[PDB]
């Protein structure tokens, strides 16, 4: 939920720095990722719903040991809000935050021969919006210059050329790029639209519309947080100010 | 044993699984709202002598004033309408539109995107599978009208079995000259020209004599709900407009004739029930596409 | 059918007169033009305009006319002064209002 | 301008076009040239826009 | 052996009066007052008061409607049911004044042309099926077309499609999958469904010996019309005024629809030309069905 | 004997004899004039942000107040300007447009109908004859540049005739290799790379060594007598869109690549000096032509 | 048999897919009308004693104030326009040009940005394929004007195929001798110098006999939606200037001698249409790109 309201670079890239990895991890058993289910929709339907399951959801699912589980993860942490049940990680690794996963040599983990096509095959990148898509590509990218196969990720965005054009632009290691950015990565926020509290069909639809409901409610609770009324009850460490640096970068 | 179906029931392609949720409704329906009287700012254009009428509505659809020196393509909301028709045909079509877009958009009118409060009568006659034994021959022509051309040349007669599939709720067949169907395992009934039968019953066999051919003409009744805005003429032609403006060109699909067609082969998909509801959604925007490219042409 | 002498009243405005068609120009580019006097030699018609008329029937016989005069030219355009006419009944035989 | 079709703002500020059509009209008067045409009257009295 | 469509053989000649600027604001005219007396009428059943049909039928007839007398139409009537005799045929006569049709115009002012819009007119051309020795082809329909196809010989044979070249897309579907390709091209996998554009060239298709094969072809054309065109309205009075007998004059050819009768038209020699009036002829006969629902005689 | 001839100095068909009065001429030149305005103010409206400035250029050229929903074609006289270049291209075109008309769109504008005062120079090379011994092969190809390839088998060298016209003024030949070429009756220099000659003074001799192929590459230039506001740039375009709309689509009629092959092969003709007054006629309206289509594209 | 094709038509490079939008599109336009600015005002400042004008034109294009003992390169603006030529060219370039910096510069001028109301012509002739049986032998030579020599060395006449794609609207030959030439299914005419044809119409035959080389020079003319303020003559200079300075030296990309050969190929391409409205925009940037860099050489 508070990953999926993060709107600008510097939002997103400042919540993964904070963000340990164990909210990547979920913990539960979740089902299997990829099997033809019937579902129960009785607001459309009286007949049960068929659908598929797929990783990009808001619920656990079981997700492999390997490091491609791990990456996995935390991409559908980033998309959906949820991630996978990876069991049995080491605690050094779940006290690490989300980026210095994806951004640093520190930690154990070998991500050299990570194939970027077979991972946008199993989270489903067909599925995806045109939002979800753009924060993948933020991980990958990421992920590219921590490995130095930055060419391999310019490969992959010629063979898909919408990828390529609404692949943010930015570099992995000077602040200045991100906060040109312009773009716009919000999942969830406050609707123009007329929201109601009706059900959707699919699995994704359903899921989503309980994220950008939550949100709402979340606005409107005590926890939010606004600038506008209560700037001068904030920590300096967590102000909004114009030389705020992400470490290193 | 010889097999014939209907030929367009073959390998129905996916749809795409995107702008189906509540704010992309909005927007599709706010679009035919919003043409629906781009087209009516022409009449009332007529009455009087100004173009104030078609300014007036045109910037409302497009955020921006018409001019003279440009050919009036549609603003924004021409090109969202454009790419969303063609996430909704195939799902390898990218999800270009992004989201921020279509709630603004959504926010023009004031509509609700509800897509399940009325019903439509859907034309197309599903043949699943004609069964005919070995000496028979078979032909199945048409979608609106299914026209079965069997003849006899063995000695005897012959049964031939009849599947019209599991969700058409009536079945209309009238014959050139009578003829005796019964469902299985029930009594064969004297020879009548027309037959009314509900699909759902079971399989039909039909008696063939030995001699003349024997042509049977089929017309079925799909009730498929759909939003109160829908027309159906104004979304056949909006398909029309839609295969050949290329909207539809993309690897690995499937073409139709009509409409009609389309979201019958749809229905009858292993899961046949989620892809109607995208399909509604396409044929809204449909219909949305067709009076927009009628006022603005390019 | 009403009887005016020199009725300025046409069923509808003649497309072609004599065999000959009739210039027609928007009232936009009659304002731009320069040699007036020589189109109004073979009349046009204005058009693309709300042109006002007032008339005024006389049961006496006269001679109809117009208030003003039609043109008014000024270096930024030319226009058509206000339309009043003075509409009279004919007699058919009185000499004296042929002639004039 | 009282034009139907003109639908454009005149800018009051700089030198006023009107101006300059008076000292152009005079030049043409001394060489017997023939005044500035409706045409071109429009166009140099619209040269001053907002 | 060569197999044509039936409804594209030898199109008569159109009529080439009643087609200036005048004449077309004419058409325009009439069918926004139709439009207009068939809406009051229906409002007029609705409530007590006729009033709003008395209106209507002062403005299109120039005379008030008579409970005695039988409401013909007026002069607007008249003009129109000739107008639309002289569209079909050139030997059909010219005789309406055309001082009277421009007093008529002058009724209205309407605001557009006759190109500023667009119908996709669904009628298939099928110029000609060259098929070779022992293969026999038969064509039936014109909104879906029907070509059976049967051969004999032991070979398989090739047969040509050609589709002319006014039509955009041409959808074919048969009754089992079959080969296509364009000449001098590798043929593909059977499939039971194709898409074509008619300017790709001929098209080959093979025929096993077996069984025979029948091809259902649907097509779809743009024609630009006024932006007031409607194809239901379009259709009904071309029925009407056939059944009037507006269209019986000597050496001509009679249409099932008017989709029919466009698309031959513009399968013709100086067909652009000829589908100008045709778009005329379909806004006035919009303006006809109007009219006689609201006025039967 | 061999005789080679130039492909597009072959049979020049009629010009027309209408539209070539005083009046004619000065609507081709205020058309052009009207047209030229078109573009300008279409820029204008651009780099302002308001459509008075096409407005008022179109009410001048059309005679008519652009609206939003019509088709906006250019008026009677984009319609006069086409049927008058039919016209001019061949003799058998019908010239529908009459007098009256002309007259009334040549008042539209003060400027003057005059087409001498002012030169053009065109570059095509009118090889009118290659007269060669038997036993050699002449070959002539291109119009703009020339290239005329010559290879002898005989034993003997031999002596080739080129004939260039009366009408070109100055025509300079390149050689792969240096060659020999004297007029008639004289000396024959030593071999060289270049040649400049004047066509007039007589035929030119030119003597092929038996070997390896010689290939002569000819450059011509003509002054022909045009109005000052004469454009070669949008005369060829003009002339490329006016071939592709169809206007030249008249029978027995000769097609030529460009507008420079066109008026050099009419002055090649029997009565070429009354031919190439019509041609620059053409070419200004074919100017006027570039300009409104590129402006009003249809 | 034997297949030949033009050189320029083989294997056209993909295009860039950034800068596309309608942002990037009115940076191009202001580009453009900002660099004739400048060529205006440096002019405007010679022929006079005061350099005002051009420092005022300058700081609006660079963003800062002309000083001596400097360079005058263009600012962030020459960087800009720079770079998305670069990625024009092909997608192999990096795209590192921040949209808030392309945003910022089309505040510059206010214009349109439109890329679609008007047209242009090229002269670059598709020769698709030309076919001829064993004993033939073809060549083709050039883009602009090509020449097509075939020879004869068999006993009997040949029959060669001719296609010209379906692209260009208007295609004329000429021969070196009189030639038949005739479409699929249909009689050979008598022998004419020049034909006319339209591509659409379908493959052509021509006929060779035995006795000499037959040359086929061809000329075609293809229409391509383009912005009004589209000049060829400036577009073609910085076509050459952006290939001299390096602009367009990357990996795995094609490389053609004019932009009109550029254009038509990948006009010929399977997704035409896509590729030529990029290409259209790079044009529009070679265009400021000539003016500017002519005004501030580096």
């Amino acid at each position: 939920m508070d990953v999926l309201s993060k709107g600008s670079l510097k939002e997103l890239l400042a919540h993964l720095e904070k963000t340990p990895l164990e909210e990547a991890i979920s913990y539960r058993i979740g089902t299997v990722p990829y099997q033809n289910v019937l579902i129960s929709r009785n607001e459309y339907y009286n007949q049960l719903y068929p659908d598929t399951t797929s990783l990009i959801d808001g619920v656990s699912r079981e997700g492999q040991r390997n490091v491609n589980g791990l990456i996995m993860s935390i991409i559908s942490y980033v998309v959906s809000g949820s991630g996978h049940y990876i069991p049995n990680i080491g605690f050094m690794l779940l006290r690490r935050s989300i980026l210095d996963i994806l951004t640093k040599h520190d930690t154990g983990l070998v991500t050299n021969n990570l194939n970027y096509g077979i991972i946008a095959r199993n989270l489903t990148v067909s599925k995806m919006n045109c939002e979800q898509r753009k924060r993948m590509l933020i991980c990958f990218k990421l992920l590219a210059y921590k490995d130095g196969n930055q060419n391999d990720y310019e490969i992959y965005l010629n063979q898909n050329i919408p990828l390529k054009q609404i692949a943010p632009n930015f570099i992995p290691g000077d602040m200045r790029t991100v906060i040109h950015n312009q773009d716009q990565l919000a999942i969830v926020g406050i609707p123009a639209y007329r929201l109601t509290q009706s059900t959707e069909l699919s699995i994704r639809d359903d899921n989503a519309k309980s994220y950008k409901l939550g949100y709402v409610d979340w606005y409107n609770s005590n926890s939010f947080l606004r600038e506008r009324s209560e700037f001068n009850l904030i920590r300096l460490k967590d102000r909004d100010t114009k030389y705020g640096k992400l470490n290193g970068w | 044993a010889n097999r014939a179906t209907s030929a367009f029931l073959d390998n129905p392609h996916p749809v795409g699984v995107n702008y189906v949720d509540e704010g992309s409704r909005q927007f599709v329906a706010v679009a035919e709202l919003l043409a629906s009287k781009l087209i009516d700012s022409s009449r009332e254009s007529d009455e009087s002598n100004s173009d104030v009428p078609f300014v007036q509505a045109y910037s409302k659809f497009a955020d921006d004033n018409p001019r003279h020196l440009r050919v009036k393509t549609g603003g924004k909301m021409a090109n969202a309408l454009t790419n969303v028709i063609r996430s909704y045909y195939s799902i390898n079509a990218p999800a270009i539109v992004p989201q921020v877009e279509i709630d603004r958009l959504a926010s023009k009118a004031t509509v609700s995107g509800d897509m399940y409060n009325s019903y439509a009568i859907f034309n197309s006659v599903p043949i699943v599978e004609v069964l005919s034994p070995a000496r028979t021959t078979v032909s199945i022509v048409g979608s609106d009208r299914a026209d079965v051309t069997m003849l006899n040349t063995g000695a005897g007669a012959a049964n031939i079995t009849f599947n019209f599939g599991q969700i058409a709720e009536t079945v209309i067949l009238k014959g050139s000259v009578p003829f005796q169907l019964a469902r299985l395992n029930q009594p064969m009934p004297a020879a009548r020209f027309t037959y009314k039968l509900r699909p759902l019953d079971g399989p039909f066999i039909v008696v063939l004599p030995v001699g003349n051919p024997l042509v049977i003409s089929a017309t079925a009744a799909t009730r498929i709900q759909v939003p109160l805005a829908f027309n159906k003429a104004l979304v056949e032609s909006g398909f029309q407009t839609a295969m050949n403006d290329g909207l539809f060109d993309i690897q690995n699909v499937n073409y139709y004739s009509s409409f009609d067609e389309f979201i019958i082969s749809q229905y009858h998909a292993q899961d046949g029930i989620n892809r109607v509801s995208t399909c509604v959604i396409l044929g809204l925007a449909l219909q949305a596409y067709d009076q927009m490219r009628r006022a603005l042409p390019v | 059918r009403f009887g005016f002498r020199d009725s300025p009243f046409c069923t509808s405005l003649p497309r072609t007169i004599m065999g000959n068609d009739v210039r027609r120009i928007s009232y936009n580019v009659f304002s731009m033009m320069e040699d007036i006097d020589d189109v109004i030699s073979e009349g046009f018609i204005l058009y693309d305009a709300y042109f006002n008329f007032s008339y005024d029937i006389m049961t006496t016989d006269g001679v109809t006319r117009l208030k003003e005069d039609i043109l008014i030219v000024t270096d930024t355009g030319n226009d058509i002064k206000p339309i009043h006419f003075y509409i009279y009944f004919e007699n058919r035989n009185d000499k004296k209002l042929r002639y004039e | 301008d009282t034009s139907f079709i003109d639908t454009r703002k005149y800018c009051t500020d700089g030198l006023s076009p009107r101006e300059i059509q008076k000292a152009l009209n005079r030049q043409r008067a001394y060489y017997d040239r023939p005044e500035l045409t409706i045409s071109e009257n429009k166009t140099l009295l619209s040269q001053s826009i907002i």
